[PDB]
C-alpha cells in the first residue's frame, strides 16, 4: 500500500510545486517548500479521514489556512493524478489481457480463417476488453464478499460476547539474489 | 405431414380430398385454411430444428454472448446485493434457465421421416406458370440436381469438393 | 399428432365451406338482380378445374374390391430416407445425459438462492462456474463465428462477399472439429462387445490399486512365513493374482471411431506345412479413414477370413496418420516414392479432374479425403507394399507451410500474387 | 527499383521457422540510423506484426557495434542548407518506430552485441526481451553534442531506481551488460562467444508464448552478479547529489564536496559535467524529471517538440556547433551559445516545452496512431 500512496505523493508534489511557484512567484523557494509541506499534510489528513474516494467524489469544506481557489486547484490536481493512475493501471492490465490464452486462441482461429490486418487487431482488443470486464466484475464480487464478511463478523462479535529512493535488489532470471 | 394414415383408409380418404379440388373455389379455400396454416407452422418449426445439426444454436449464442453473460451478471448482482442484508430471484432464475436450455440443448433427430419436397430451379430458370412460359438466365449447379443419391456414393463419380457452393 | 377423424372433420368442413360460400354469393347476386348462370352449371357440373374426375372414378372403383385390415400399416412409397440409419440408443442416451446435466445446473442455481452467508454464496458461485466451464461451455470458435455473423447482417457488396466466404470456412472447421474430436467420448463405439466410460474405468483403476496394495502386503507377510501358513498365504496370493488378471482383462475394450469408413484391401490364404499336412490361415489387410486427412491401416492373421478381418478392424485405429491436403482436394506437388519394388507416382490436378488411380491407391486416397489426384503404380503391385508406398508418399509431400518454416521466407499462391 | 539495393543491404532480414531478425549492417557509420533505414525497419516490423505466420521478431547488429545512434551528419548538412524538413521527417519516423517497438503485439528480442548509444537504446529498450553481452556498452552522450536524450530515453531512464537516470543523462556514463541487468534495462545476459548457441535455440522455437521464450533465454543465458566497483554500489551518492532541484545546485554541492572531501568520483563526475552544453543540461534535467509521471506517447511527444525546437535554431545553435566540433572539424573544443550555466534562463528552456501546436501549425506536432494501436505499455 506504500507504493500507491508514495506515487500519489510524488505526482502531487511534482505538479503542485509548479502550481505554487506560478501562483506566488515573488516568494522564495523555502516558502514553496513550506506550503507544499502544508498542502501534502492536509491531503494525507484527508486520505486518513476517508480514503482516496472523498478526494475525487464530492468537495468538502475548504480549510481556512488556504484560499478557495487554492483548494479548488488542489482538488483538480488530485483528480488529474487519480485519473492518470486509473489510465496507467488499465493499460498495465491490457498488457496481460491482450496476451491471455483465451484471446490468443480466438486470435489463432481468426487468423486461420483469414481475418488479418486491422479487423484482427480490433477483435483482439475487443475480446481482451470483455475479459477485463469479466475479471473486474469477479473482483468486485470478491471485494463485496470481503466487506460484508468483515461487517457481519464485527456485528456478530457483539453477539458472541456475553520505496527507499535508490536501493538495489538484484534479481536475474526470476531468482532473487538480494541476500548478503 | 401429420396425416400418416394407413394405406387403405387413406385411399378411401383421398376421394373426399379429390372432390374439393374439383372447383377453383375449393382450391382457393384449401389455400386459405387453418389446416394448411398449422401444417406450414409445424414444417417451419421442423425445418428450424434441423438447423441445430449444423450447430445453429451455438452460433446464436456466439452472436449474443455479451447479453447472455449480462443476464448472469444481473442475477449474481441481485442475489448479492438484495441478499447480504423473492419473485425477482424466481423470475431471473426462470429467464436464465430458459436461455441456458435454449442455447445448450442438443439437436433432436426424431423417428418420423422427413418429407421430401419438390425443388424449384430458380437459380437458373425463371418461370411464369400462367401461360406457361420460361426463360433461361444462368447456368445449373452441381449441388442442386434433384437426384435421390447420397453424397458419399455420388462423390465416387463427381469427386466434388462440396461445401463451397461452387461447381467444383 | 392429428387424428384421422379430425382430418375427415376438416375435409367435410372444407366441402361445407365451399357450399356455404357458393350459396352466400348466389344470395348476394340474386338479391341484386343478376341471374346466376355463372353459379349453377359452372361450379357444379362443368367446372372440371383439374381434370380430376377420371381419377376420382378410377379411385372409387379400386376402393370397393378387396378386403384386408382397413387400419393395417404398409410399407411407405416415398420412403428411403437412407440417412435415417443411426443407432437410436446413443441418441436417446444423449437426451437424458443433457437432462441430467441440466437438472444439476438447476439444482446449483436453486442452491445459490438458498444460501445465507456470502462466503457460502461465493463457494456455490465457484461451483457453478466450474460446472458451466466443464459441461455448458461454448467453444471460442462459435464466438468468432457469432461476431462475424454480427458484421455480416449489415454488410453489403464486397464486404458481404468476403465475410460470407470467411464464415463458410469457419463453419466447415467447426463442424469438422465437433464431429471428429478425440476428446469427446461420444465419438467412440464398442465393436460388437468384442462420462460413463470415465467412471467405469475409474472404478476398475481403484480396484486394481487396492488389489496391488493387498498383494504387496501379502508378499511382505509371505517373506517371513514358513510352513503350512506359507502355503495358505501362497493360495491366498494366487486367488488375488487371479482377481487382478480378470480385472485387467476387463479394461481391454477395443473402440472404433465414429465417422470412419473401414475397407478391406486384401484377404489371403497362407499356408504352413507340418508332418500332418498343410496348416492354412488367413491374413487380412484393411485401411480406414475419416475423409478429413486421417488414414490408418492394419494387418491381422487368424484361422478364418472373418476372424482375420475382425482382428484387423480392431487394430486399424491404432496407427493413424494425419495427411495434409491442398485446399481439401489435392496434394501440394508431384511426388514419386518407392517401397521395395513398388514405385508410386502422384500428380496434383485442378478441381474438376477426378481421381485416376487403381483400386488400392484409389481407396486410400478416397479415405484420406482427396478428390483430384492422378497416380501410377510402376513395378510390383503387391497390395501391402502399395499401401506402404502410398503412406510413404503422402508423408513426403512438403506443404507451403513446411517450405515457409524450412526456409524462413513467405510462400504465396501464384494467383494471389 | 534498383537504387534501394543499398538500403536492403543496410537492413538485412534473416528468416527462421517462425521468426524474423532485422540486422543493422552499416559498418561505415557504425550502424548509425539514417532515414531510409528507419523507413525500411518500420515497413518490415509492420509487415511482420501483420503476418500470423511469424511468432516473434529479433533485432541484431553486425560488427563490433550494435547501433551508434542516429546519423546526424545528414541532418546537419540539411540544416545548413536552410530547409528543416528533412530533420523533421527523420524525427517523426524515428519516434514512430520507437512507439511501434514499445507497443508491439508479438514478442521482440534485441541482441545488444556492442556499443549502444543514443536512439540505439531507444529502438531496443522498449522491447519485451533484451539480451546484453560482455561487449555491450551503453552510454547517452547527447548533452555533450548539444542535443537531448530523445527516442524514448526520457521514458526508461526516468524509471530507473533512485536518480540514476539523471546521472546517466547528464554525465553520459557508460553502463556495462552486468550493470544493465542490475538496472533492469536488460532482461538476459550471455557471453559473446555463446551467442550462436542462444541464436540457434531462439531461431527454431515454434512458440508464441513469451513465457517459453523467457525460459529458453534464461536456460541458455549466463549467470552474472555486479562487481564491487560497479556504478550501482554508489547509488546513494547519486540520490544525495543528483536529487537536487536544479543543475547548478548539483554542480555546487559536488564542487563543495570536492573542496571538502576530495572525492575522486566527484572530480570525475565534474569533468563529465563540464563538457556539456549548459542549455541542454537544463532541458535534459527537465525532460528526465517530467517523463517520470507520464506514458510513452506523451514522452515521445515532448521529445519531438524539444528536437524540433533544437533543429530550428530558435534560441541556440548548440546542435550544429556540437555536431561540427565533434564530427566535422574534429578539434573537439565546442563553444556553446551560453558559455555558462547562469546565462540560461527559464524562458529559454520553456521554449522547448511549449505547445507549438498552438501556433496555428500542424506538422510541428508528433502524430501517433494511439487509436489504432490502443496503447498498453
Ligand atoms: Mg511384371
Amino acid at each position: 500500500e506504500d507504493g500507491t500512496t508514495n506515487e500519489f505523493l510524488s505526482r502531487f508534489v511534482w505538479i503542485m510545486r509548479g502550481k505554487v511557484s506560478e501562483a506566488y512567484p515573488d516568494c522564495d523557494k523555502k516558502m514553496i517548500d513550506g506550503m507544499l509541506l502544508l498542502i501534502v499534510e492536509k491531503v494525507v489528513e484527508e486520505i486518513e479521514r476517508g480514503g482516496f474516494n472523498k478526494v475525487g467524489s464530492a468537495p468538502p469544506s475548504p480549510s481556512s489556512e488556504f484560499s478557495d481557489d487554492l483548494w479548488a486547484t488542489i482538488w483538480e490536481v488530485s483528480n488529474t493524478v487519480l485519473k492518470d493512475m486509473e489510465k496507467e493501471r488499465k493499460k498495465e492490465k491490457m498488457k496481460q489481457y491482450v496476451q491471455s490464452p483465451e484471446v490468443m486462441e480466438m486470435c489463432r482461429f481468426a487468423g486461420e480463417i483469414g481475418i488479418r490486418g486491422d479487423l484482427l487487431r480490433e477483435l483482439r482488443f475487443k475480446w481482451a476488453r470483455e475479459k477485463m470486464d469479466d475479471a473486474e466484475f469477479y473482483e468486485s464480487l470478491e471485494q463485496q464478499r470481503d466487506l460484508d464478511n468483515s461487517i457481519r463478523e464485527s456485528e456478530t462479535v457483539d453477539g458472541e460476547v456475553e520505496k527507499r529512493k535508490g536501493k538495489l535488489k538484484y534479481k536475474i532470471y526470476g531468482l532473487e539474489l538480494s541476500d548478503p | 405431414k401429420l396425416l400418416h394414415q394407413p394405406l387403405r383408409m387413406w385411399r378411401r380418404s383421398k376421394t373426399e380430398w379429390f372432390h374439393l379440388l374439383k372447383t377453383k373455389r375449393g382450391c382457393r379455400l384449401l389455400l386459405k385454411s387453418r389446416f394448411l396454416q398449422q401444417l406450414r407452422s409445424s414444417m417451419q418449426e421442423e425445418d428450424l430444428e434441423r438447423t441445430k445439426k449444423f450447430g445453429s444454436e451455438k452460433v446464436c449464442l456466439g452472436s449474443s454472448f455479451a447479453e447472455h453473460k449480462r443476464m448472469k451478471r444481473n442475477l449474481l448482482k441481485s442475489l448479492f446485493l438484495s441478499k447480504r442484508r423473492p419473485i425477482v430471484y424466481n423470475s431471473s432464475l426462470s429467464l436464465y434457465s430458459n436461455s441456458t436450455y435454449c442455447f445448450a440443448s442438443p439437436h433432436k433427430l426424431t423417428m418420423k421421416r422427413r418429407i421430401k419436397r419438390i425443388e424449384l430451379p430458380t437459380h437458373y430458370l425463371e418461370v411464369n406458370y400462367r401461360t406457361p412460359k420460361a426463360v433461361v438466365f444462368y447456368g445449373p449447379n452441381i449441388g442442386h440436381i434433384p437426384h435421390d443419391i447420397r453424397l458419399k456414393d455420388l462423390n465416387l463419380l463427381l469427386w466434388s469438393r462440396n461445401g463451397r457452393g461452387q461447381n467444383i | 399428432t392429428i387424428s384421422p377423424a379430425e382430418a375427415d372433420r376438416v375435409v367435410r368442413d372444407l366441402l361445407a365451406e365451399v357450399e356455404k360460400e357458393k350459396q352466400r354469393e348466389r344470395e348476394e347476386r340474386q338479391r341484386q338482380g343478376l341471374d346466376c348462370k355463372d353459379i349453377d352449371d359452372e361450379d357444379e357440373d362443368e367446372e372440371d378445374y383439374l381434370g380430376i374426375e377420371p381419377f376420382i372414378e378410377k379411385l372409387k372403383k379400386q376402393n370397393l374390391k378387396d378386403d384386408g385390415e382397413l387400419n393395417r400399416r404398409e410399407e411407405s412409397s416415398d420412403s428411403d430416407s437412407e440417412l435415417d440409419e443411426v443407432d437410436w440408443d446413443e441418441e436417446r442416451k444423449k437426451e437424458d445425459m443433457f437432462n441430467k446435466k441440466f437438472q444439476r445446473h438447476k439444482e446449483l442455481l436453486q442452491t445459490l438462492t438458498k444460501s445465507e452467508t456470502l462466503d457460502e454464496a461465493y463457494k456455490w458461485m465457484t461451483k457453478l462456474d466450474k460446472f458451466e466451464e466443464k459441461h455448458f461451455k461454448l467453444a471460442p470458435e462459435y464466438r468468432v463465428i457469432g461476431e462475424l455473423m454480427n458484421r455480416l447482417k449489415v454488410a453489403e457488396g464486397k464486404d458481404k462477399f468476403i465475410l460470407q466466404q470467411k464464415i463458410n470456412r469457419a463453419m466447415r472447421l467447426v463442424e469438422w472439429k465437433e464431429a471428429f474430436d478425440p476428446n469427446n467420448p461420444a465419438n467412440y463405439g464398442v465393436i460388437e462387445r468384442d462420462d460413463d466410460m470415465k467412471e467405469r474405468d475409474d472404478i476398475l483403476l481403484e480396484k486394481l490399486n487396492a488389489i496391488d496394495k493387498k498383494l504387496e502386503s501379502k508378499l511382505s507377510e509371505l517373506d517371513h512365513t514358513f510352513g503350512k501358513k506359507g502355503k495358505r498365504l501362497e493360495e491366498e496370493i494366487r486367488d488375488l493374482a487371479e482377481e487382478r488378471n480378470a480385472l485387467t482383462e476387463k479394461k481391454r475394450q477395443p473402440l472404433y471411431r465414429k465417422g470412419y469408413d473401414v475397407h478391406v484391401i486384401d484377404v489371403k490364404k497362407v499356408a504352413k506345412v507340418t508332418k500332418g499336412g498343410r496348416v492354412e490361415r488367413y491374413t487380412a489387410l484393411m485401411v480406414c479413414g475419416n475423409y478429413e486427412g486421417v488414414i490408418g491401416y492394419a494387418k491381422a492373421k487368424a484361422e478364418t477370413g472373418q476372424s482375420a478381418m475382425q482382428k484387423a478392424y480392431e487394430k486399424c485405429f491404432q496407427n493413424l496418420h494425419y495427411i495434409e491436403r491442398h485446399e481439401e482436394h489435392t496434394i501440394a506437388h508431384a511426388i514419386q516414392t518407392s517401397y521395395k519394388k513398388t514405385k508410386l507416382y502422384l500428380w496434383p490436378a485442378p478441381t474438376t479432374t477426378g481421381m485416376k488411380a487403381g483400386r488400392v491407391v484409389k481407396t486410400m486416397l478416397l479415405l484420406a479425403g482427396f478428390k483430384n489426384i492422378k497416380s501410377k503404380v510402376i513395378g510390383s503391385r503387391n497390395s501391402y507394399n502399395t499401401v506402404k508406398a502410398v503412406l510413404k508418399a503422402l508423408n513426403a509431400v512438403e506443404t507451403p507451410k513446411d517450405v515457409q518454416e524450412k526456409f524462413g521466407r513467405t510462400v504465396v499462391e501464384k494467383y494471389l500474387l | 527499383s534498383a537504387s534501394d539495393a543499398d538500403v536492403q543491404d543496410q537492413v538485412s532480414v534473416e528468416g527462421k521457422a517462425k521468426s524474423r531478425a532485422a540486422i543493422l549492417d552499416r559498418p561505415s557509420s557504425l550502424n548509425a540510423l539514417s532515414a531510409p533505414m528507419v523507413g525500411r525497419l518500420k515497413r518490415l516490423y509492420e509487415s511482420w506484426e501483420e503476418n500470423p505466420a511469424i511468432s516473434f521478431v529479433l533485432m541484431k547488429g553486425s560488427g563490433k557495434t550494435f547501433c551508434s545512434g542516429a546519423d546526424v551528419l545528414p541532418l546537419y548538412h540539411s540544416i545548413n542548407e536552410g530547409n528543416t524538413e528533412e530533420c523533421k521527417h527523420f524525427f517523426g519516423s524515428l519516434y514512430n518506430f520507437v512507439y511501434l517497438q514499445g507497443t508491439y503485439l508479438k514478442p521482440n528480442i534485441a541482441i545488444m552485441d556492442g556499443v549502444t548509444m543514443g536512439c540505439g537504446g531507444g529502438i531496443s529498450i522498449p522491447g519485451m526481451f533484451r539480451v546484453a553481452t560482455d561487449k555491450t556498452v551503453l552510454a547517452h552522450p547527447e548533452v555533450q553534442i548539444g542535443f537531448h536524450p530523445d527516442a524514448g530515453a526520457s521514458y526508461y531512464l526516468s524509471r530507473l531506481p533512485g536518480y540514476l537516470g539523471e546521472y546517466l543523462a547528464l554525465t553520459g556514463q557508460k553502463l556495462d551488460g552486468v550493470e544493465m541487468i542490475a538496472c533492469g534495462l536488460a532482461t538476459h545476459f550471455c557471453l559473446h562467444s555463446r551467442l550462436g548457441m542462444v541464436e540457434e535455440r531462439i531461431g527454431k522455437l515454434l512458440t508464441d508464448d513469451p513465457t517459453v521464450i523467457e525460459a529458453s533465454l534464461a536456460q541458455y543465458s549466463d549467470l552474472v552478479y555486479p562487481d564491487n566497483t560497479s556504478v550501482l554500489h554508489k547509488i546513494e551518492m547519486i540520490d544525495r547529489y543528483f536529487g537536487l532541484d536544479t543543475v547548478e545546485e548539483i554542480i555546487e554541492a559536488m564542487e563543495n564536496e570536492v573542496a571538502d572531501s576530495g572525492n575522486e568520483w566527484c572530480k570525475k563526475t565534474l569533468k563529465q559535467v563540464k563538457e556539456a552544453s549548459p542549455l541542454s543540461l537544463k532541458i535534459t534535467l527537465q525532460s528526465i524529471r517530467e517523463g517520470r509521471f507520464q506514458t510513452l506517447d506523451q514522452c515521445l511527444t515532448r521529445e519531438y517538440r524539444i528536437s524540433l525546437c533544437g533543429v530550428s535554431k530558435t534560441v541556440s545553435g548548440d546542435f550544429c556547433e556540437g555536431i561540427r566540433a565533434r564530427l566535422v572539424d574534429k578539434d573537439f573544443a565546442p563553444k556553446w551559445d551560453p558559455p555558462r550555466l547562469e546565462d540560461v534562463s527559464k524562458d529559454m528552456v520553456d521554449c522547448y516545452f511549449s505547445p507549438a501546436t498552438d501556433a496555428d501549425d500542424s506538422e510541428s506536432e508528433l502524430k501517433l496512431p494511439t487509436a489504432q494501436r490502443e496503447p498498453y505499455f
